[PDB]
């Protein structure tokens, strides 16, 4: 209740100080005024406490109080990394994210004063840097718990080693960080690799994936069933990877253990694939700005083998026999203006369409182009009020109005036109 | 005895639509033309040039709802 | 000098660390003083260094260790089977190597090699660059690195092997050759010495991204079996 009243008093004080006459007296009205200028703010601080009430014992003509107890519980959140277990510290960030993400937010805060201006900037990298160790943590710890129990010493290890990279600058939107997360992640993986068999994981020589039907051999390396059943003929007695005589006897089999080891390195996989889906939708593609060149070009990079395409993953371990395309990415660009990413998309169609993984005949690949910017349209309208979307209505009367027309080809900004003329 | 037959729908409809639409009461339509077949065929006025003036990206689509998305989640 | 060993053998001892059964090690190395053995071995015991190796010792197994690179080396140390250490590059190697497996370690660069050094392994290691090899070399197992990169074929290379690698171009494989493996490179084509080969070696070239049409002249070449050239194949399922 002191706080409130410091929070609601400094509030008052500020908007009488803009009452074009100066603060002579402060009479009662005003006090109401406040609230309802600052209800939001007020609530959203309520709310904190009442979720951390830790957050008070840490507080001991500005509204600031709410960007002081959302550092508080930064604070208490680095420092109580993980404790008092996953599961609660997890939940309270999950918790906390909405009104930190409030007050991290330019609207919620319009106006205030530098010192709160700049305890949101320190908030936003402290945010970013937990919001990003929890992804990690929901996707790879708790999995791992219940699936592959035995790496939860080294993924815990690598929490930590997360958080102390993404220290000093937590900005996954720019380079460094970036790539200091995808290192960090392929470290992880490779260091569970090496440890879930001494002999380390690898995949057979003859379809380069994964061993399927898992077979082992004098010489300790990996091979499928299926494909030792096609390379055993005749006169290709010795493995293709080594050139071991094989016993004339010798007939092969499937030892357990590779199976097992394989199922759970594919797990693992899958759970970090899940964690780097989600920063780049979630932390990188968030603001009202789209990443830096150096990150889109990195991500754009990621969905090709040197071609092959894959799913969106910092692993070159797995591959789509066909070369399958997906739209994941551009959804993601697609979240900004059409403007600033035009150059971005246009050089992945030219990327894509470049004998790369499509042929001829392509009306199927404009279409998903075409779909995904029918969909950003409709996303961005669906945000419009009534009087939004008569002007919208007028201003694309115009444009049909003022629309009017190389060939054996398509750019993105005719894809862009198509679907709005669509 | 009903879900059965729904889950056959994807084919099922291009069958009936195509036994109905080269039915003589429809297969000299053009209307029915332009909506089951492709109607650069008979329309000498459309283009055939541009990848964009082709038959499929200028043909309807799914408007995805609430509804649609429910009935997705039960399948 | 055998007091020497001693000490040497039982001060790296006194770097026992945890995994490193190294009093192992001090019985079999004693042994070998002892015999002055022609074989030792050292292999799966975690080790991660090693000292000052026997002498009289033509052959040496360290396989399955930690070892990431090596003290002195033996003059006579014929064979070797350093198959999965995490080594990075090898000392200066012995005149008498008749074979070496490097196998499964890291390497990515090794030095000049014997006259007789009729057998190498180093799959699945990291290399990017290969000296010139001997007259002799019987054997030559390259896959698992990262080359698209090969000197030439020496006169005596029997049996080869070179998949998994990014190999985008081949020499041409001699009258000795008998048995190639070039599985899932980078190649663009096959040369024509590979047809003149015998009609019993068996060559697989799938996986990689050759020439369409050269396949398709292949193809001609195949369906006249007038020609006793080996067995070619380019895909299995
Ligand atoms: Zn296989
Ligand atoms: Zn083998």
């Amino acid at each position: 209740l002191k706080f409130l009243q410091m929070a609601l008093w400094s509030c008052t004080r500020k908007l009488k100080a803009a009452s074009e006459a100066p603060e002579e007296e402060v009479s009662l009205p005003w006090v109401h005024l406040a609230y309802q200028r600052f209800r939001s703010r007020l609530q959203n601080f309520s709310r904190i406490l009442t979720i951390y009430p830790q957050v008070l014992h840490s507080l001991m003509c500005e509204m600031t109080l709410d960007a002081f107890a959302a550092m508080a519980c930064t604070e208490m959140l680095t420092r109580n990394t993980l404790k008092p277990s996953p599961q609660a510290w997890l939940q309270l960030v999950k918790n906390l994210s909405m009104p930190l993400e409030l007050i991290c937010s330019d609207e919620h805060m319009q106006g205030s004063g530098s010192l709160a201006q700049a305890v949101i900037r320190e908030v936003r990298a402290q945010w970013s840097r937990i919001f990003s160790t929890a992804l990690f943590v929901e996707h790879v710890l708790l999995g791992t718990e219940s699936r592959v129990p035995e790496l939860q010493g080294l993924v815990t290890e690598h929490v930590f080693l997360l958080d102390k990279c993404l220290r000093e600058n937590s900005d996954v939107k720019t380079h460094g960080p970036f790539e200091a997360v995808m290192r960090t992640l392929c470290e992880c993986k490779e260091t569970a690799s090496k440890t879930l068999s001494r002999f380390g994981i690898q995949p057979c020589s003859i379809c380069l994936g994964d061993a399927k039907d898992p077979v082992c051999l004098p010489c300790d390396h990996v091979h499928c069933l299926r494909c030792l059943r096609a390379w055993f003929a005749s006169e290709q007695m010795i493995c293709p990877y080594c050139l071991t005589a094989l016993p004339d006897e010798f007939s092969p089999a499937v030892s357990q253990a590779h199976r097992e080891a394989i199922e759970k390195h594919a797990r693992f996989r899958q759970m970090c694939n899940s964690f780097f889906v989600d920063l780049v939708s979630t932390i990188c593609f968030k603001d009202n700005a789209p990443p830096e060149k150096e990150v889109i070009e990195s991500l754009l990079s990621l969905l090709f083998v040197q071609e092959h395409t894959k799913s969106l993953s910092p692993f070159n371990d797995v591959v789509d026999k066909t070369p399958v395309i997906r739209s994941v990415i551009l959804k993601l660009l697609l979240k900004y203006s059409f403007h600033d990413v035009k150059d971005y998309i246009q050089e992945y169609l030219t990327l894509l369409k470049k004998k790369a993984f499509i042929t001829e005949d392509k009306t199927e690949l404009y279409m998903l182009f075409i779909n995904c910017l029918e969909d950003s349209i409709l996303e961005k309208t669906s945000a419009y009020s009534r009087n939004d979307e008569l002007n919208h209505l007028e201003e694309e009367g115009r444009f049909l109005k003022a629309y009017s027309p190389p060939a054996n080809e398509a750019s993105v900004e005719y894809l862009q036109e198509v679907a709005r003329i669509r | 005895v009903i879900s059965p037959e729904l889950e056959h729908l994807d084919k099922t409809l291009p069958t009936m639509n195509n036994l109905i639409s080269q039915d003589k009461r429809i297969s000299s339509n053009p209307v029915a033309k332009i909506i089951y077949g492709d109607p650069v065929t008979f329309l000498p006025h459309l283009p055939r040039k541009s990848v964009v003036h082709c038959s499929k990206i200028w043909s309807c689509r799914k408007r995805i709802t609430v509804e649609y998305l429910q009935h997705i989640v039960e399948q | 000098c055998n007091e020497y060993y001693l000490k040497v053998w039982s001060e790296w001892e006194r770097n026992g660390t945890p995994g490193e059964q190294r009093n192992i090690a001090f019985n079999r190395l004693k042994i070998c003083l002892q015999n002055q053995e022609a074989e030792l071995n050292l292999s799966e015991l975690d080790l991660k260094t090693l000292p000052d190796l026997p002498p009289q010792i033509t052959t040496l197994e360290i396989r399955k260790n930690l070892l990431t690179h090596l003290p002195d080396l033996p003059p006579m140390l014929k064979v070797i089977h350093a198959q999965f250490n995490q080594l990075e590059s090898l000392p200066a190697l012995p005149e008498t190597l008749e074979e070496l497996n490097a196998g499964d370690n890291k390497i990515k660069e090794l030095p000049f090699l014997p006259e007789n050094l009729t057998h190498l392994r180093v799959h699945n290691n990291r290399l990017h660059i290969l000296p010139l090899l001997p007259p002799e070399l019987k054997l030559l197992v390259v896959s698992g690195n990262r080359l698209d990169s090969i000197p030439p074929f020496p006169d005596k290379l029997e049996g080869l092997a070179l998949a998994n690698n990014f190999i985008e171009q081949l020499p041409e494989l001699p009258f000795s050759m008998n048995r190639a493996v070039l599985m899932n490179n980078n190649l663009t084509t096959l040369p024509e010495s590979v047809l003149r080969l015998a009609q019993n070696a068996f060559v697989n070239v799938a996986g990689n991204p050759l020439s369409g049409h050269t396949m398709r002249t292949l193809q001609q070449i195949t369906t006249g079996p007038d020609y006793s050239g080996p067995q070619i194949f380019f895909s299995m399922g």
